[PDB]
């Protein structure tokens, strides 16, 4: 079917490389992400009632890797579908219009140049870190005697509450 | 419960006081003898 | 023809008194439940499918909250208890009637 | 009653005419009575909910009729506006929805936009009790025991 | 054409609950011979099985039948073993009909009989007295004695 | 009785499917009688330790109606539990939002504060509409009445009923109207 | 069109089983409501 | 504009009402006789 | 020394559920406690509340009985608070006088 207002269309998944510069007419510089998509294959589809959600959905994959280390239930899936396995499957709202069927490859003509986009994944892995480079403290100074105390968070909440408010910034996984 | 009306039928306001509930012989001989008083 | 409750879901009762008036009487047949109101009741060429064996085991979640609905109750009584409370439970009470 | 409409190429012709007056019953209960509560025994037996009365003293566009025509007293003539306050708000009198070019609701003395929600209600001896019905309507027989609780 | 009282149908013009009216004490009391009087029959027929009987015995109520057990809190001053009858009755009910009185029936209608079973000291209860930083502390031992019966038979008269 | 042992303690101590429609009926009275039920009081071998609850059901939880600006002036406030989570609500924003968290939180409050209170409010259930799931309107006993009465419509009276009203007054004919 | 004897049960086998159960006791006269033994 | 818990007309053209739960006075001859009530 | 003090709360926990078992009773055979309570005091029935939940418990026409005497006792006091005097009075209110 044709596109719609207020229609939308399946996303994917594609694979970051790294970045690399790009220069405008007006000489003006841009940086730039590249992203690059091997498979992407599609894997599910549901109903909006089966689903019980506000929308439809899909189910894509990402890469392809060893069809050893997984799951069974997971292999006879990926088995009867007639596809590799993936090692991320995400999922996308859509309207019922839209539907795709399995078994489908996604490439990167579905995007086109002057067009905008939003693109959600897992960040860096900093670890446990401090207070500071975590959320941003200025900490406390060097000299003037700061008895082993330089990048401590100070205080975190008053007397009379006796207790900690939830949603307090300290040190965590980052 | 009902002890003001019991009371102005001319009855005791609590049955325990007084009346038959409470004055006669709780208990009597199967032979028909009358057993001896209570101490209340 | 007064009556002072429905006479037709457990009893027809009626009052009565001596002709003193001393003590009072009640007669109070139960009553018979009407037939209107009822209700009536309710691998072929091979044999082996009369084993129709399937073995399905869950994990503790799952398996909690299905049967925490299904008796429509909560998840927490059937998390199992400690050696106290279960040494402390008395294995032989006494039963009466 | 007159019924009055106006009315061709350039001119306008304005006319009222009669229309058919309704009498009221020829056996009134009460005699000696000025108001027709006390002419039928209505003076502290009436409420929002038994509306055949209250659709006698109301416009077709749902409004309330003077006090000097229809020959009512003081304190009737309000617990009657207030009364029918009541039931268009509770919005019994679909067809005296007035002139043109989502919630149930019941017993509401004042109007549901005007009034501000309480953020805070206060501890027991200064509670911000909500307020039912009216003390217009305190009068009326109380078939119960226990009087009518105006404020919740 | 309408009464002065008279008032149209409104919603509280009239008690909420439904009007009621009682019958005649004539018929009423007809009504009162003839139940009495099958009754009465009946039980001189025998179609009654159990009877279940409330006492009042011991300064309190109990409900009974025949081969039931019992308690009391205090000493009569029967040899076990022994029989005797018991005068107080609030009612008594079969599974037909029941019987109860204004307050309590007479002497002639029920003949409830009881027989001892047991005398015993009541399990020793304690009775500790405490109270806070005043090294008021206090205590004592109490075996109450109590006393079984077991309801042996209950018959009822035709006397009515 | 004449009845066995296992049978009969099955049968006393049974629950029941009770269902009660909630259309133009107040949630406090509503709640209270469904409260009462579920925690058992209505049977006479009420007990706290024996579970001797029963099964309810509303109906059209949406439809219901309070006495009052209520829809306006009343607050249901909650906090979240993070600084500023402090909401509050009134009770037409909250209905508009979930039409059963209001009967769900006034059955929450007429219930005891024991443990059982869960318990007996995931017996409940609650739906906004006229419809119901197979089994849970299959397994059913018995519809209660309702607790406070419907006030007629004008479109609903009849003509009898109006001709019969008697009219109180004559008004002048010269009047516009 | 009469009644005899009702059972109540888990399931209709065992409420149907357990209503024979009671109409057996009402033929019989054991009935748990029967007339106590005489001495 | 002001708000007084005792009103008072100043001229003729001042017309006191209650509106959203309050009452107001207006005068549009003189908006400064504008009176809310507290 | 709480031994001792659950005895009197143990008195009263049971004369609670005990009324609260009669409640349940009678609102399900369609009267109230109070009620019934004063229309049983006025017909001379001493039944206190754990016989009376007993009985209600295990022989519920009993209970029905007990109750509608209540119910026409209310009635009776009602047509005599339209009429006290001049009038029969009625015949379940009547008392029985003892000397
Ligand atoms: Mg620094
Ligand atoms: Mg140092
Ligand atoms: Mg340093
Ligand atoms: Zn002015």
């Amino acid at each position: 079917h044709p596109w719609e207002p207020g229609s939308f269309r399946v996303g994917l998944i594609a694979l970051k490389l790294g970045m690399m510069p790009l220069w405008t007419k007006d000489g003006q510089k841009h940086v730039v992400t590249l992203l690059q998509v091997q498979d992407c294959h599609v894997l599910k589809y549901t109903s909006k009632e089966n689903c019980n959600g506000k929308m439809a959905t899909l189910s894509v994959g990402g890469k392809t890797v060893s069809r050893f280390r997984k799951a069974t239930s997971i292999l006879e899936f990926y088995r009867e579908l007639g596809l590799p396995p993936k090692q991320t499957v995400k999922i996308f709202n859509i309207t019922d219009n839209a539907a795709i069927k399995p078994g489908t490859p996604l490439y990167a003509a579905h995007f086109r140049p002057g067009q905008y986009v939003d693109v959600t994944a897992k960040t860096i892995g900093k670890g446990f870190q401090g207070v500071m480079k975590r959320w941003g403290f200025k900490g406390q100074p060097a000299t003037h005697g700061q008895t082993k105390t330089h990048r401590r968070p100070g205080a975190v909440a008053t007397g009379d509450i006796g207790r900690v408010w939830p949603g307090t910034k300290m040190p965590g996984k980052m | 419960a009902g002890g003001q009306w019991r009371l102005q039928q001319g009855l005791a306001a609590n049955p325990s006081g007084y009346g038959p509930l409470t004055e006669l012989p709780d208990w009597s001989y199967a032979d028909g003898r009358p057993a001896p008083p209570m101490k209340g | 023809t007064y009556s002072p409750l429905p006479d037709d879901y457990n009893c027809n009762v009626e009052l009565a008194l001596t002709s003193d008036g001393r003590t009072i009487v009640c007669y109070h047949p139960s009553v018979d439940i009407p037939y209107e109101h009822t209700k009536p009741i309710p691998e072929e060429t091979h044999d082996q499918v009369l084993k129709t064996r399937l073995e399905e085991h869950l994990e503790e979640g799952p398996m909690i909250e299905q049967l925490s609905k299904m008796f429509f109750t909560t998840k927490h009584r059937w998390y199992p208890h400690g050696r106290y409370h279960r040494c402390r439970k008395n294995l032989n009470p006494p039963k009466d009637r | 009653f007159r019924e009055v409409v106006e009315t061709e190429g350039k001119t306008t012709i304005i006319e009222g005419r009669i229309t058919a007056t309704p009498k009221e019953s020829p056996n009134p209960p009460n005699p000696s009575g000025q108001c027709p509560i006390c002419r039928w025994n209505l003076k502290h037996k009436y409420n929002y909910d038994d509306v055949l009365l209250l659709s006698q003293f109301i416009r077709p566009h749902g409004g309330m009729l003077p006090r000097k025509i229809t020959g009512l007293c003081q304190e009737e003539h309000r617990k009657i506006e207030e009364c029918v306050k009541m039931a268009h708000r509770a919005g019994l009198l679909p067809n005296h929805r007035p002139r043109l070019p989502q919630l149930n609701r019941y017993l509401t003395r004042w109007a549901p936009g005007s009034v501000k929600p309480i953020y805070k209600k206060g501890p027991r001896w200064n509670r911000v009790r909500m307020p039912v019905g009216s003390p217009l309507l305190r009068d009326n027989v109380c078939y119960s025991r226990t009087p009518w609780k105006l404020y919740h | 054409s309408y009464l002065p009282g008279y008032v149209p149908k409104t919603s509280l013009s009239s008690p909420p609950w439904p009007e009621v009216v009682l019958p005649d004490p004539v018929e009423e009391t007809r009504h009162h011979a003839e139940v009495v009087k099958k009754v009465n029959e009946m039980i001189v027929t025998g179609q009654y099985g159990r009877l279940f009987a409330v006492v009042h015995f011991a300064s309190r109520q109990w409900k009974v039948t025949s081969e039931d057990l019992i308690l009391i809190g205090n000493e009569l001053d029967l040899a076990c073993g022994e029989r005797i009858r018991l005068e107080k009755v609030l009612l008594v009910g079969a599974d037909n009909f029941t019987l109860l009185g204004k307050p309590l029936l007479g002497k002639d209608l029920v003949r409830v009989e009881a027989t001892v079973i047991e005398k015993t000291e009541s399990w020793p209860r304690i009775i500790m007295r405490f109270r806070k930083r005043k090294n008021f502390k206090k205590k004592r031992i109490v075996t109450t004695p109590q006393t079984v019966l077991r309801i042996n038979s209950i018959e009822i008269a035709p006397c009515l | 009785s004449s009845f066995s042992r296992a049978p009969q303690q099955w049968a006393t101590f049974a629950r029941i499917w009770y269902l009660l429609d909630g259309k133009m009926q107040p949630p406090g009275k509503l709640a209270a009688m469904a409260s009462i039920r579920l925690q058992g009081l209505h049977k006479p071998v009420y007990h706290a330790l024996s579970d001797c609850g029963d099964h309810v059901v509303i109906m059209n939880t949406r439809h219901i109606a309070f006495s009052g600006n209520k829809w306006e002036q009343k607050v249901y406030s909650s906090h979240t539990g993070y600084p500023g989570g402090f909401r509050q609500v009134t009770a037409a924003q909250l209905h508009l939002r979930d039409p059963v968290a209001i009967v769900k939180l006034a059955i929450y409050g007429m219930l005891p504060k024991n443990l059982h209170r869960r318990t007996m409010m995931e017996r409940l259930h609650l739906f906004p509409d006229e419809y119901i799931p197979e089994d849970i309107l299959k397994n059913l006993v018995e519809e209660l009445p309702q607790p406070r009465k419907i006030p007629k419509r004008l479109d609903e009276y009849t003509q009898e009923e109006i001709d019969a009203f008697p009219r109180l007054w004559t008004p002048p004919e010269d009047y516009r109207l | 069109k009469k009644l005899i004897a009702e059972g109540p049960g888990e399931t209709v086998l065992v409420a149907e089983e357990e209503a024979a159960r009671v109409a057996l006791r009402k033929l019989y006269g054991f009935t748990e409501n029967r007339r106590p033994w005489n001495y | 504009f002001k708000n007084k818990t005792v009103l008072k007309k100043r001229c003729k053209d001042c017309y006191l009402v209650k509106r959203r739960g309050r009452w107001y006075v207006y005068c549009k001859t003189h908006p400064r006789h504008k009176q809310r009530q507290m | 020394v709480k031994c001792t003090k659950a005895r009197y709360l143990k008195k009263k926990n049971m004369r609670t559920l005990w009324i609260n078992r009669i409640t349940a009773a009678s609102q399900e055979h369609g009267l109230k406690y109070p009620a019934l309570i004063g229309n049983l005091v006025k017909c001379q029935v001493e039944l206190n509340r754990k016989v009376l939940a007993d009985l209600a418990i295990y022989e519920p026409k009993t209970f029905k009985s007990l109750a509608a005497l209540a119910s026409r006792r209310r009635h009776e006091g009602f047509a005599a608070a339209l009429g006290d005097g001049k009038e029969p009075e009625g015949i379940f209110s009547r008392v029985v006088q003892y000397h």
